[PDB]
């Protein structure tokens, strides 16, 4: 990486020209002296550059100096509107620095004077990128909205800074405050922002859409801003009665469920890959529709869908289990080892009327695995393959076996009508992918559900890093065994004969599945035993008994993160129903305006428990009026896990 | 109100937000009156608007949040400052919501380990919850630090 | 549901009405300037309706408006009477939704003008349902005295409120606060009750049980509720002298068991579903009794009845193997295949005393066959299939093992005597059932008794989820492998010459018991290799290897619920027999009255260690 | 993973490792090797101080 090096010769450049040019150094270390004394009889030189083209004036906001500040722009008044002409920062104005460094006094000198409150920040380091440290937008006011510092926010409004702006993102100063993780303060901003303007009537300057199209509400939950969230629920939230201990809300439910329009926010919460998103789920006007969602309808249409595809495999199993054999064709087996008595026929025997009824029964099968492909080839071409290959699990590889699926079944389509020979193995990965496919119907049940999630997660992760592992050792033995048997007979305690069968004999031996080679006939070879009782140990009590440990050491860890995985596997079945079925037996979630004295929005209604308790807020109603063992062990160890 | 923290304004917020009856994020003598009637003594329609418009800055009628912050900024808190369990709350919180609550913590040590039981974390809770509500303020964690 | 959302359909029709009506908006927003406008000079219109039929009287009482309320009591002074009717609120008042929100000065206003304190809450919202949320019985005094507004308990006393009051369910206002789960004040609001019970007939305000007869001190101990049951333990604790240290009480036993009529509280406890219904086995007077009725009385019958169970099995095992066989009635091995030397006999050999006696020995186990379904038989008679086929583990699945055991060894009875050829059938269930039902009386050991409750949870709960993943992938390879050795011999290298051979050679390749199909004299097929290869992973080391982890998961964390379990495996295996064996072996347990002048309540002596000065 | 950059460092010949860092002399800097690392303050910490 050439480019990140490159930034610091750039910077250690400007560490260079500060010692030269003493305009310059004069400026950093706040000299008074000096600065008058080199311009105020002569100067000719207030135009200076530096690494970045910058000025005297950048240096003085850079370094909080105030007094040659005041100077130099009454020496110099034309300096504040030039910005930096470089490559790194580029049009970035003296105006920007003195909000970053919290400056009020000279961004109070640099306004009275007057600058661009609306400077194009355009440099290099400030794009929103996944190696700079902060991103800040490019405006004043984004600068200004975003350290906090919200005096300085009621100031660039009041010399006319507009909220409506948009970077090369289309972000406006409202979509920047998401991003930001020190969060808690942006909430008591969110507000300021909107008290001063967010127009008065345009469009309320909350519906404005980035370059990707994505309101702040919808921006929230792809960002996993939990507080921001709560936040913007407040205003579309409306309480209707109050009972006691029991209130009744009634939520608006205008972008959550839009249901249609594919920027909608159950659908943006499953494409994402940020972890921290997908627990938007768990906020209470969410979790109530996909619990309703998935149990009214997605439910019983899923088993269905799941039941239409078990006989689908069942009409494909009964119809390969009855292929056409003749016997042993024309040939007889001469040499050795040809075991093969059987041959398929030709595609000239469809008589005997127990072989018509298997023809639809293969006929069922090649129209069924075309409609896979007229299902998944459509997505595709709306979603690139970094959805297929990527094993993001909220539909995993369950869209990769089951295309595969609709390839295998067709190229025996092929072999047929044709007599091509071996039509064994299309067929033999038709089969275990099309039972193991079932396995993605496993989806929607409460009890075998996070049981798939694991057996996925262990394939790609706590396998992969055995079988490499295993991939040494198995082929070290294998070819010591073949080594020493090679001077041997294949008659007698034949498991290694030729090379390619010395793996595969050395495979079964790694698994305790064959029983390890003996013939207490005859006299087995003295380096035999000892390289392979090597070998037992280390196959057998050390490499398959640390995996079972290797299992069981994050079998524990990943059950918080599992059932949290298993409730977005839901969602997403649900979710992708709805867009996919026909909607005259959906009906839509909760209930419409315009019969009510409602607003045409469709609502949705959840009535709860609030507790009183009693003791917090009494503790603040003292306030209010105005006055005049098991346990502790385990906290006794988290202090000491904090570690002074 | 000035130098508070993120534990500080995100515990009030959800205090006003459960003081808030009706969800409206104002203050009215009516929404005061219900939860001081609640809590045994009646105020007397008299001493609801004599507290209000006491505090209520702008002359609105009405409190909001910054304005019941700053009276928060007077029956601030005590001095209990510390540095060290400032940074280990951070860490502690995921979302930084400012609330460690059952979910969270029992992560937590799940990268610290002892195979802690799901039963054993909320009885970790109850020795530290005061008011009762299942999660952990910073306040309530900074007396679990030390504690003696 | 269809029906939940018909709740959202009328409160979103009840909020039209108050966007409509003038007058019930004047009353929601506190209007008073417009409510003197709309009616003293026209009004024309008071008796209003909603979508549950209420008042603006309701509706001002549902929003805190003591001011609106103040002009409607004066505009129509009946407004008082008549209460809400429609589907889901019935036969509510105002004076029931004053009292909810807490409205002291609101309550004292309507009791002044005259309101029924005897108003029936009848509505739909208002059952003792899961799907509502809170349950506040029907009287005004019970919708005061569980939200804890104790100062309005008072007000309503002053006004004959009556204590005793039955709802639909039968409950009073004493078995209401047992209820709330939120306690926290329902100690205080308990005794303040028991304050107004001064004047009244013999009848103590407690000896009143529910519909389904259970007394608020029953019902503690039935609804999990361990702060109230120690609370009302506290009455009925005598303390006879302290000493130092030593501090001897007595305790009342009178309802703690008793168990002489039909409704014993331990009894009740092991039949409950509830899982803090079962930590009252950890309070200081049960935890006294289920050891000592166990320990000296229940144990040791418990394993002469276990004893005498193992010789009886053993007695129908030792004349199972000594059934009768010819050799090789008539037939002669005739295509391939007839491994099958022998025959049983017909029943016209019980002659040569060594297969008679064996005669007087079935008989013993064919007598054990009736005695068993006499004892079960009229356990449905009792009390419903679903406590068999429920998952109960307190006499879990060994009620129905042991009936099957009892109707195979019948079965066998009928296979003799009819001279049927298949009767090993039964026998084979037999043997397999009649000897893990002695699995049953590992329940009374120390050390063996919470390893049993682990395999019963095993059995379903986790493996109910893995074999619905073994008959998937089974299924995949065993089809496979059919297909590979389609064309070839079964006679080297056999294991699969038909398809229901094989999945059950497949199945036995799963659990790694059979060693796998090689050869090496002859040439395998090629497909053969990459296909058993792929399954030799997803099986040994991928599905086996993360089941003994998945086991582990679940043994560490649920390792404080099995030692809940068996202790009350233990105390539903007392009280079966207490109502079971005749009282001339067990004595009632403790010490009785009228030997001394005690009262005749049966009474049992506790002491203790004070440790403080 | 230390233990391997620095077997490799010291072994393999200096004409396609370079130097790590940057190196002075060229700017006025005293000839040796430098090394810049950046890192955000986390500003939370500077709420409780604000300049004071
Ligand atoms: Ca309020
Ligand atoms: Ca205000
Ligand atoms: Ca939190
Ligand atoms: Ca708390
Ligand atoms: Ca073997």
């Amino acid at each position: 990486e050439s480019w990140a090096q490159s930034r610091d010769e750039q910077n250690l450049l400007q560490q260079k020209r500060i010692w030269e040019s003493p305009l310059l150094l004069a400026a950093k270390e706040n000299n008074v002296q000096a600065l008058i004394k080199l311009l105020k009889f002569e100067g000719c030189e207030v135009h200076q550059k530096g690494a970045m083209g910058e000025t005297a004036l950048h240096i003085a906001a850079l370094y909080d100096n105030l007094e040659a500040a005041m100077v130099l722009m009454e020496a110099a008044p034309e300096l504040v509107f030039e910005p930096m002409t470089s490559e790194l920062y580029e049009g970035q104005t003296a105006l920007h620095i003195a909000v970053i460094n919290q400056n009020v006094n000279l961004v109070r000198a640099l306004l009275a004077r007057g600058a661009s409150v609306s400077a194009r920040a355009t440099g290099s380091v400030f794009h929103y990128r996944p190696h700079n440290l902060i991103y800040y937008g490019e405006h004043p006011l984004s600068f200004a909205a975003c350290v906090g510092s919200e005096e300085i926010v009621r100031l660039l409004i009041e010399h006319g800074a507009d909220i409506r702006a948009q970077d090369s993102l289309g972000n406006t100063v409202l979509h920047i405050l998401i991003l930001q993780p020190n969060k808690t303060f942006a909430c008591q901003m969110y507000n300021l922002l909107l008290s001063y303007d967010g127009g008065d009537h345009l469009k309320s300057l909350e519906l404005v859409p980035n370059n990707q199209g994505l309101t702040p509400f919808k921006l929230a939950g792809v960002e996993g801003n939990i507080v921001m969230f709560q936040h913007l629920m407040q205003k579309r939230k409306h309480i209707q009665w109050t009972y006691g201990p029991l209130t009744s809300t009634l939520y608006d439910l205008t972008e959550i469920d839009s249901s249609g329009d594919d920027q909608s926010l159950l659908e943006l919460i499953v494409t994402t890959k940020k972890r921290e998103a997908r627990q938007i789920l768990d906020q209470t006007p969410v979790k109530e529709l996909v619990s309703l969602k998935w149990k009214r309808y997605g439910r019983p249409y899923f088993c269905v869908l799941g039941a239409i595809y078990v006989l689908y495999i069942i009409c494909f199993t009964m119809c390969c289990v009855y292929r056409p054999l003749k016997p042993r064709i024309t040939n007889r087996t001469n040499p050795r080892d040809n075991t093969l008595l059987q041959q398929k026929l030709l595609q000239e025997a469809y008589v005997t009327p127990k072989d018509d009824l298997r023809l639809v029964g293969e006929l069922v099968s090649i129209v069924g695995a075309v409609i896979i492909l007229l299902v998944e080839i459509p997505d595709i071409f709306r979603l690139g393959v970094t959805r297929f290959f990527g094993q993001t699990i909220l539909g995993g590889p369950f869209h990769v076996i089951i295309v595969t699926y609709a390839f295998m079944v067709l190229v025996t389509m092929v072999m047929r009508l044709t007599n091509s020979d071996g039509e064994v193995v299309p067929m033999s990965f038709a089969l275990v992918l099309g039972w193991c496919n079932v396995m993605y119907f496993a989806r929607g049940f409460q009890m075998l559900g996070p049981f798939t999630i694991m057996i996925q997660k262990m394939i790609f992760g706590d396998l992969m890093r055995f079988c490499w592992l295993m991939a040494v050792v198995i082929l070290g033995f294998a070819s010591a065994f073949y080594i020493i048997f090679q001077t041997e007979d294949p008659d007698e305690l034949g498991h290694f004969y030729d090379y390619p069968m010395a793996l595969f004999s050395t495979f079964e031996l790694f698994l305790t599945i064959i029983d390890g080679p003996a013939n207490y006939d005859v006299d087995l070879p003295f380096m035999y035993s000892i390289t392979y009782a090597a070998f037992a140990i280390i196959a057998t009590l050390l490499m398959l008994n640390l995996l079972i440990a290797m299992m069981g050491d994050t079998h524990w860890r990943v059950a918080h993160e599992r059932d949290e995985l298993w409730r977005a596997q839901v969602v997403a079945t649900t979710v992708m129903l709805e867009r996919k079925l026909p909607r005259c037996l959906w009906p839509r979630s909760g209930i419409c305006g315009r019969e009510y004295g409602l607003g045409d929005r469709w609502f949705l209604r959840v009535e709860d428990r609030q507790d009183l308790n009693r003791q917090r807020i009494r503790r603040y109603a003292q306030a209010f009026q105005q006055q005049d063992s098991r346990s502790s062990t385990n906290w006794d160890r988290l202090r000491q896990g904090a570690l002074r | 109100a000035d130098q508070l923290t993120e534990e500080q304004i995100a515990e009030f917020k959800e205090a006003f937000s459960l003081f808030d009856k009706d969800g409206d994020g104002t203050i009215t003598t009516k929404e005061l009156g219900t939860v001081m009637r609640s809590l045994g003594q009646n105020p007397t329609e008299a001493e609801l608007q004599d507290m209000i418009n006491e505090v209520d800055a702008d002359g609105n009628g009405t409190i909001d949040f910054p304005e019941f912050l700053t009276m928060m900024a007077r029956k601030m808190k005590d001095t209990d400052s510390e540095e060290e369990i400032r940074e280990a709350f951070r860490v502690f919180d995921k979302d930084g919501n400012g609330y460690i609550s059952a979910a969270e913590l029992r992560h937590v040590m799940t990268n610290l380990g002892e195979k802690l039981t799901d039963e054993e974390v909320d009885e970790m809770i109850r020795e530290a919850d005061i008011d009762g509500d299942g999660q952990v303020n910073y306040e309530e964690f900074v007396q679990m630090m030390t504690a003696k």
